């Protein structure tokens, strides 16, 4: 966490930092999107 | 007119002999968006002058 690390979240390639989230997601929702329609959160394929 | 809007998707699914066509449709479409934004802002700067 807290480092500009490259990403590979099962096809989702990107670059950014990792931070622990605070808000609530749906139990059937995998990720979310912002107003600009890019990736703002992700779920790990191993742990929930 | 391309496959997807994400540049990280077309660069991973195709070859660089093949991905040169899909990138060209995204560069030309996005270059006209910046040429429109500068042109409209350059007329509004003359009205505020």
């Amino acid at each position: 966490k807290n480092k500009c690390v490259n990403f590979n979240f099962n096809g989702l390639t990107g670059t950014g930092v990792l931070t622990e989230s605070n808000k609530k997601f749906l139990p059937f929702q995998q990720f979310g999107r912002d107003i600009a329609d890019t990736t703002d959160a992700v779920r790990d394929p191993q742990t929930l | 007119g391309a496959i997807s809007s994400v540049l990280n998707d077309i660069l991973s699914r195709l070859d660089p002999p093949e991905a040169e066509v899909q990138i060209d449709r995204l560069i030309t479409g996005r270059l006209q968006s910046l040429q429109t934004y500068v042109t409209q802002q350059l007329i509004r700067a003359a009205e505020i002058r």
